[PDB]
């Protein structure tokens, strides 16, 4: 088992080509491991993604518009919540180009993909809670008018520190 | 002392451009970015920043149509390579749904040669590498 991971959460291959890139591109820069998420949804079985994650000392979930299409990323996010409450992991919330005032409240086009896809489905408020409390978790914003270099850069660093401090 | 001007859209410079200048940075090479949006009235003191530069790099809104473009925002761009003649200059068209045979032919035109392209199959930091080793082998040159 490798245990200086940090794990990469996110949905949308665009994500993946564009910002997600150079994010992976500046942590391999500076020999940090680490695990990208299914971003296509390709099929990776869910308990070896809740596996990787659990094994993880950092998460990055990055909420972008598309996160709350996939019901295995609105998992994810599950799991990312009660380990945080075991305490076996940092996570760090990033907002890519949303509010987090939307994420929190599932607001707009955001919550409106939530909510089709998990109608009628039994785990629908457990789901609900925990995006209304990991926005709470210090975290990082990116807007349309933030230099995304920098936020690169700014997300290493907090990644940096996160890794010394365990 | 020798730098490097990166020309764009207003759209990508705080996206696509800032990773290409900051990547530039990170290997030592010192650069400006300049914005296109600006009419000719600002943009007369960025004009001196393009003409002393060494490599000019356009970066190009290609998921648009280039004639209704070209002239408005890069013509005067490309029209500094004319006081400085050791400058050269370096193409990028950038976008997911590149008119990509429209600005081809539109580079043809104004007589461009050295080129750059967003892939489906390659992310945005592939594409800035490729442009960093590119700017590189013509700053020394």
């Amino acid at each position: 088992p490798p245990q200086h991971q940090v794990f990469i959460n996110f949905r949308g291959a665009d994500l993946r080509r564009r910002f997600v890139s150079h994010l992976v591109t500046a942590l391999k820069l500076n020999n940090i491991n680490v695990f990208i998420d299914d971003y296509e949804d390709r099929g990776q079985p869910l308990d070896v993604l809740l596996k990787r994650i659990e094994e993880s000392k950092i998460v990055l979930a990055i909420f972008s518009g598309n996160y709350t299409e996939s019901v295995w990323c609105v998992r994810e996010l599950e799991k990312i919540k009660d380990c945080t409450d075991e305490g076996t992991l940092v996570a760090i919330p990033i907002f890519y180009k949303l509010e987090p005032s939307t994420v929190r409240d599932l607001k707009g086009k955001f919550g409106d993909r939530f909510r089709s896809m998990a109608k009628g489905d039994e785990r629908k408020k457990k789901w609900k809670e925990a995006f209304n409390l990991i926005p709470n978790i210090m975290g990082i914003i990116i807007d349309k008018k933030s230099v995304e270099s920098e936020k690169v850069n700014e997300i290493v660093k907090a990644v940096k520190t996160a890794l010394t401090g365990i | 002392e020798e730098f490097v001007c990166i020309s764009c859209v207003e759209e990508v410079r705080y996206s696509f451009v800032s990773h290409l200048s900051e990547a530039l940075r990170r290997k030592g090479i010192n650069n400006v970015v300049v914005d296109v949006d600006i009419d000719d009235l600002l943009f007369k003191e960025s004009q001196a920043k393009i003409e002393k530069a060494g490599v000019s790099v356009m970066v190009l809104p290609g998921n648009c149509d280039p004639s209704e473009v070209w002239l408005d925002k890069f013509a005067k761009v490309l029209e500094c390579q004319r006081n400085n003649k050791d400058q050269a200059v370096v193409s990028v068209l950038y976008g997911d749904s590149l008119l990509r045979d429209q600005w081809l032919s539109e580079l043809d035109f104004r007589g461009l040669s050295r080129i750059h392209q967003s892939r489906k199959e390659c992310s945005d930091s592939i594409l800035v590498e490729e442009i960093v080793r590119d700017v590189y082998e013509t700053h020394f040159y």
